């Protein structure tokens, strides 16, 4: 095939990757509630909303090799 | 005045990319438009925030995004297979065609 773009996703996402749990979230929620911009207003509300999933948040992260 | 650490801005980098690596495209988006909020030169979250917008099918923003990492960091060929994306998602295939030709040159340096 001429084009390779059946490896353009998975470079795509390789792009994008970046180079204790609980505590960390809870200092980052307490900074991004005092934000009033619409950004930190918008990701603080959607923190909490995820405040039940943390134990999966950080086990998938840890299953990933990241936290 | 708000600021976030170092490790901080680095947890809500891999919190951003976590919704983006298990298919929450928006979540990703919201997390990285508050880390690029108050800190607009992380290139890391800049690049994770351009791939979360891709799949959350906002190609209007992912271009312009595209555009900032093509000018504040030319060397990046994978900044060009984004603006191929986003290009391709606004209905432009020709700019999305010629975006993917310099993906494929700055490949091979
Ligand atoms: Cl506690």
């Amino acid at each position: 095939r001429l084009y390779p773009e059946r490896l353009a996703d998975r470079a795509l996402l390789d792009f994008a990757t970046p180079h204790d749990f609980h505590q960390a979230m809870q200092g980052l929620r307490s900074v991004l509630a005092e934000g009033q911009s619409p950004e930190l207003r918008a990701a603080a509300i959607l923190l909490e909303q995820m405040h039940a999933d943390e134990q999966l948040m950080q086990m998938t992260l840890h299953l990933l090799h990241k936290v | 005045n708000i600021t976030l650490t170092k490790r901080q801005q680095e947890f809500l980098l891999l919190n951003g990319w976590l919704q983006l690596q298990c298919g929450h495209a928006e979540r990703a988006c919201i997390l990285l438009d508050a880390l690029l909020t108050l800190n607009p030169e992380h290139l890391a979250g800049r690049r994770c925030r351009l791939v979360a917008l891709l799949n959350n099918n906002q190609g209007e923003r992912a271009e312009k995004e595209a555009q900032w990492l093509i000018s504040h960091d030319p060397l990046q060929a994978g900044n060009w297979l984004c603006l191929s994306r986003a290009q391709q998602l606004n209905g432009d295939l020709d700019k999305a065609r010629h975006a993917y030709q310099h993906y494929l040159e700055l490949k091979d340096h």
